């Protein structure tokens, strides 16, 4: 149905109406969310189907007909746009400066902006327009505000 | 059944909401995909 390269929208009719469980990135024919946004289920899209070709819970990413394309990187110096998609409201790019994630394993980008929840998957952009990931998997900080890690997969 | 509507372009606007802050956290991820916060 609707291959376009662009961000979107996930919804579910199971609940009561139509509710916003997330957002995703259709590049390349291939569309990436994340892994809690749609727990690896088949998705819709006009009279089309999309079906998961990748996955990992760990990563909290998922990549549906084909392998994960997204590559591009944070910097580390430069400010970025999360190209927020909130639940019944207009997509809104928001600039802000990454903070970091300091990890057993290595450290990694952070954005630091308040959305509710069905906002998870919204990309993050970096001055060329390319995206260095993905909001929404991330942690509740002190006063109930947000921190959210920038999560790259890996293009094989 | 889940399904997906198109949302816009993917492109960088020049002179956008400028906001949020950059701070510096020490985290643990778990086997679930989940974050908490190490002190
Ligand atoms: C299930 N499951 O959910 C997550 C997850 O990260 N959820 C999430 C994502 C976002 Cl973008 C925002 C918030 C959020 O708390 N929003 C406010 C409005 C209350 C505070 O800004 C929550 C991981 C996961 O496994």
């Amino acid at each position: 149905g609707e291959t376009t390269d662009g961000v979107y929208r996930v919804m579910t009719r199971r609940l009561l109406g139509s509710t916003q469980v997330g957002v995703g990135v259709m590049q390349e024919g291939v569309f990436h969310t994340m892994w809690h946004v749609t727990k690896g289920a088949a998705l819709r899209s006009g009279e089309g189907r999309l079906d998961p070709y990748w996955g990992d819970v760990k990563q909290d990413l998922v990549s549906y007909c084909g392998p994960w394309k997204l590559d591009a990187a944070w910097d580390g110096l430069s400010e970025v746009q999360l190209l927020a998609v909130p639940p019944g409201e207009r997509a809104k790019n928001i600039q802000t400066l990454p903070g970091i994630f300091k990890t057993k394993d290595g450290d990694i980008g952070a954005v630091a902006l308040d959305y509710p929840a069905g906002t998870s998957g919204s990309p993050i952009l970096d001055k060329c327009g390319r995206v260095i990931g993905l909001y929404g998997n991330g942690v509740v900080i002190k006063n109930g505000s947000y921190v959210s890690a920038i999560t790259q997969g890996k293009r094989e | 059944d889940m399904y997906i509507e198109r949302a816009g372009d993917i492109t960088w606007e020049k002179d956008a909401e400028v906001t949020g802050n950059s701070p510096r956290l020490d985290v643990a991820l778990d086997e679930s995909g989940d974050f908490s916060l190490v002190e």
